[PDB]
RNA sequence: AAAUAAGGGCGUAUGGGGAAUGCCUAGGCUCUCAGAGGCGAUGAAGGACGUGAUAAGCUGCGAAAAGCUGCGGGGACUGGCA
RNA sequence: GAAAAGAACCGUGAAUAACGGAGUGAAAUAGAUCCUGAAACCAUACGCUUACAAGCGGUCGGAGCCCUUUCGUGGGGUGACGGCGUGCCUUUUGCAUAAUGAGCCUACGAGUUAACGCUGCUGGCAAGGAUAAGUACUUCAGUACGGAUCCGCAGCGAAAGCG
RNA sequence: AUGGAUAAUAAUCGGGCAUAAGCAUAUUACCGAAGCUAUGGAUUUGCAAGUUUGCAAGUGGUAGGGGAGCAUUCUAACAGGGUUGAAGGUUUUUCGUAAGGAGGGCUGGACUGGUUAGAAAAGAAAAUGUAGGCAUAAGUAACGAUAAUGCGGGCGAGAAAC
């Protein structure tokens, strides 16, 4: 009979407000930036976060070509890409992978810190990883956010 | 409740025109194939489809529709038939009482064979 | 009061609904009351009384002893205490014969009575019995009349 | 006399099957499949009631953390300074304030900070 | 019908005055020349059925 | 299982059939088998001490005496059996539409026949009284002559 | 005429299917009281074949064949199930 | 079906296959598969969802959309999305186990009775307690009488015996 | 910390990944269970008042032991209901710790049942259990010697088979 009389209001799709955050990845470590990017994408810096709603902002990383790894990880980081056929386990390297589409580094770093669900596959579509220094969104008026102010 | 009152209230079939085909020695799964092509069509397109269908389940279904048309003409005596523009509102193919026979399988055993029947019901409705 | 208000004493009636093997929830269900498998859980099990598992029972490890006399004469046994308690509540006066023993349910019709000497008989009586004891005769002949053997 | 429990035998299972309304497949009409599904549903309903009380506290804590990190603070420090100040407001009310009344939330934060 | 009394138990196991069962001792049959006179004197007096066997002896004697 | 009209023959083989093992068609879990643990011809009479029985019969009289449902007549006699006359003498006592038990001291066949047809009146001699008979009625009518036998028998 | 996601899931309503349940009895079960405890060479029990204005079965009856005679009861319908 | 009053007659149809009418009845959705007639099972209409999304199919949260409304921190239906979650029985130290068993529904189906005893509660009488077979009367498978006999009141000893 | 070979379906700190988000010591705040506490309610023993209340200790549970009860069929008494609609079937509301009770709408067209006491053919989800009905496999296997059929007329509503 709805005997609660005091409920916790959860945000809906008609009440959320998505922003267009732009993040500069010039001086930043891969995982150290990807953690904050994934937290912003999921949406947890708003005091209205509902776990089942696609809250949060849309992140545009604008310097992914200028990211760096700490140790000899650029030469000793391996990515496994098994295909499904017998003997089809392919291994890449962090140095070879950034030679073609360097945005894949940040893309695969962010994909993995997400809830791994339908909500979490729909959150990956809000992340735009640009290899250059200028995006192609244009008439959206995105604001720059420094990850050191969170 | 008074059963005569309930029956007099339920006897509202003086307007709806329908037709039934009971105890047809054909399986329902094979007539439900031709009922889907007729369901919702016009009263003449349905007749053409049933007359040119390559199924033995249509030879006795094409005249049930004619009987339904005749029942509609009987109920709506005052008025012609082509101005109304009849169609096939609803058509349902139900099951029926099946006969059970035996077939001698190899090595001294017997299998069962069920000769199935089906009931067909059709209502016309009008566009006007 | 009436045939529609019959009520027995509190505690004379009981459950009468207790049946064994009527589902889990009434107690005895499933393996009804016999635990798990074994000879004591099979239909038709009966405990062999003398059986001791396979070894020699006590009713067979102990020797037999004694015999039975065919001419055993067993007397009834009446005490001076009972005689005095019977003479206090006046039913017998100055003569206790073999008839006052049957009229007071002390001996059967055709039996033999022996007067024992457990009591403190004080009244003067003239008893007629089959046998006497060294205490009963000495306590009767000294504290009252005679004691004749019949 | 011969006693047959024919009517109540089925009246008892109708009531247990009427709560398996909306189940996929034969779990809603077949008796020996519905009874096996209603009991497991009640077993699942007994629990998740202890979990509804700790899944909402997590949401309250997350919302309080989000509302407190907007003022350059953290949930741990905020809760420490609130508990060692004589306030005694539960996380439900604190999250409701952080979500609906940001002015009241920041007033509480400035008072305890 | 009526419970029958076991003869093997009725020939032994004389019941005492109030609640006990009196029986005899064993081992005093045919090898008495090498046993000490102390054992033969102890095994001569009648004994009582132990409380662990009393239930079985009473079930045999038909005193449940 | 033993009285069923059938035959004690194994239906199917023990093994190699694929179905449940069975035989002796008269078994209870088959259609037409014997009723296991069914009813039997019995006797439901138990023993009560004739002291407790007369104590109960005395309590049944004391209950009516306390409830004030005891009348005493003068041992009337009817020439011919007449239900009309027997009903005529029920309003002088006030037992109309009430359950009455007339306890006679003697046969009085005419008085018994004059009430054999009524359901609200029962004529019973003192040599056949019972606790149930006393408790069933709503008003006892002890004729003068039956009390001498009721009192000196308990 | 309308609708249309090729199809599926859930809820409601209306149908076919089936025979459960409820009610009833034509039939059975255990007995009480009082009798009786056999039929057959004057041809038994059990059958076969026949018998009708009309006659496939059941019932009855035997070439005198759904029947014959005598003594009593009975008083308007009858030619068995039909 | 109370009683055949068991559907004369008309139309579609090749058709005395079936149906729609018309008459009988209180009822024909009581039409001879005939009283009421459920479940498994097979279909149609309507409302909500579903073609980038992996698992005992439920449970706890949760928008949106349809009906109702004492008007509601009321009810009903469907539910996009999130968290948790490897059916049941039996046998086992231990089973999601790839150990057993069941295609589903309806009906049947397994600690009952007699005789002789023992414990717990209750009742009558009380150093006494109780009748059995049977008999008499009667309004008859249902008050009186019947003390034969059984248990207890004294035990010990193999027994005579003593008490 | 470093070198001291490794196993056969693609692998591992659980994964992303981390140069600290590793390790060693010390401190503070916080998270964290059906543990403890706060609120409401129910129940078992022991102690008192009475004729339910108060306090204390409890309240996981297999084999197993004990105590209170529900439904079903029938019977004995008192009191009832029903063609102005009984039992039964289908939905809905409400009450109880539960077994279950009561009320309303629809079908149904004759029985039913309260209180106290009694009796038992007194409750199924499994026994490769029994009988009847109905699904799945599925419109799938098969339509029973590879000696063979084609055309034109006839009856007929309808012909590859007459």
């Amino acid at each position: 009979m709805d005997a609660l009389s005091y409920k916790t209001i959860s945000a809906s799709k008609a009440t959320v407000t998505k922003e267009w955050i732009v993040v500069d990845a010039e001086g930043h470590n891969l995982g150290r930036l990807a953690s904050k990017v994934a937290m912003i994408l999921r949406g947890k810096y708003k005091p209205s976060y509902t776990p089942h709603v696609d809250c949060g902002d849309n992140v545009i990383v604008i310097n992914s070509e200028k990211i760096n790894l700490t140790g000899t990880k650029l030469n000793d980081k391996i990515y496994m890409r098994h295909t499904g056929y017998p003997g089809g386990q392919r291994t890449l390297t962090a140095k070879v992978l950034q030679s073609k589409n360097p945005a894949l580094l940040v893309e695969k770093a962010v994909k993995g810190m997400l809830p791994k669900n339908k909500l979490g596959a729909e959150l990956f579509r809000n992340l735009n990883v640009v290899v250059g220094s200028e995006h192609t969104h244009g008439a959206q008026k995105p604001r720059t956010v420094n990850l050191n102010d969170l | 409740r008074k059963r005569e009152t309930a029956d007099a209230r339920k006897e509202a079939n003086k307007s709806i025109a329908f037709a039934k085909l009971n105890n047809c020695p054909t399986s329902p799964r094979k007539m439900r194939l031709v009922a889907d092509l007729v369901r919702g069509q016009k009263v003449e397109r349905a007749l053409n489809i049933l007359r040119f269908s390559s199924k033995e389940a249509s030879r006795k279904l094409e005249k049930l529709l004619l009987s339904a048309i005749n029942n509609w003409e009987q109920k709506n005596s005052e008025g012609n038939l082509e101005e109304a523009g009849l169609f096939v509102k609803e058509i349902r193919v139900d099951g029926g009482m099946m006969l059970k026979r035996l077939r001698p399988a190899p090595q001294g055993r017997a299998h069962r064979i069920r000769k199935r029947s089906n009931h067909v019901t059709i209502v016309l409705g009008a566009i006007n | 009061m009436n045939l529609s208000n019959l009520q027995p004493a509190e505690g004379s009636t009981h459950n009468q609904n207790k049946r064994v093997g009527r589902g889990e929830g009434s107690g005895k269900g499933g393996t009804a009351a016999r635990g798990h498998k074994g000879a004591k859980s099979r239909s038709g099990y009966s405990k062999k009384i003398g059986f001791e598992g396979g070894q020699m029972p006590l009713q067979r490890r102990v020797p037999k002893f004694g015999f039975k006399n065919i001419n055993r004469k067993e007397y009834e046994g009446v005490n001076l205490d009972t005689l005095q308690l019977l003479v206090d509540n006046g039913v017998i006066t100055d003569s206790v014969s073999m008839t006052d023993f049957v009229a007071n349910r002390l001996a059967s019709k055709n039996e033999i009575v022996k007067i024992l000497g457990r009591g403190e008989l004080k009244a003067k009586l003239k008893v007629t019995a089959h046998k006497f004891t060294a205490t009963a005769k000495a306590a009767i002949e000294a504290a009252g009349g005679e004691a004749v053997t019949i | 006399p011969r006693s047959v429990n024919s009517v109540a035998k089925r009246a008892r299972r109708k009531k247990i099957m009427k709560q398996a309304k909306g189940f996929f497949g034969r779990r809603k009409n077949v008796w020996t499949v519905a009874k096996n599904a209603v009991e497991k549903a009640m077993s699942y309903a007994y629990r998740d009631r202890k979990q509804n009380k700790r899944n909402f506290r997590s949401l309250w804590i997350q919302r309080i953390n989000a509302g407190a990190r907007l003022e350059g603070m953290s949930y741990s420090q905020f809760m420490g300074k609130v508990k060692a100040n004589g306030i005694e407001l539960n996380r439900k009310v604190l999250a409701d304030l952080a979500m609906n009344h940001p002015e009241a939330f920041k007033a509480i934060l400035n008072k305890v900070k | 019908p009526k419970m029958k009394t076991k003869s093997s138990a009725k020939k032994r196991f004389k019941v005492t005055g109030s609640g006990k069962i009196k029986r005899k001792h064993a081992f005093k049959s045919h090898i008495l020349t090498k046993k000490s006179k102390k054992r033969k004197l102890a095994l001569t007096h009648s004994a009582l059925v132990h409380k662990t066997d009393e239930k079985s002896i009473k079930q045999q004697l038909r005193i449940i | 299982r033993a009285e069923v009209t059938g035959s004690t023959r194994k239906i199917k083989k023990q093994k190699g059939t694929g179905t449940a093992r069975a035989g002796s068609v008269k078994n209870p879990l088959f259609k037409g088998g014997g009723t296991v643990f069914g009813p039997r011809p019995r006797s439901y009479s138990f023993k009560l001490n004739k002291n407790l029985k007369r104590l109960a019969r005395k309590s049944a009289f004391s209950i009516k005496a306390k409830e004030s449902n005891i009348i005493v007549l003068e041992d009337f006699n009817f020439e011919a059996p007449n239900t009309k006359n027997f009903i005529n003498v029920l309003k002088a006592l006030g037992l109309e539409n009430k359950k009455s038990l007339f306890v006679l001291g003697e046969s009085n066949k005419n008085v018994y026949l004059s009430s054999r047809n009524l359901k609200a009146s029962n004529v019973v001699t003192s040599s056949e009284l019972s606790t149930y008979a006393i408790l069933n009625t709503n008003n006892l009518v002890l004729l003068e002559g039956s009390l001498e036998l009721i009192e000196e028998n308990l």
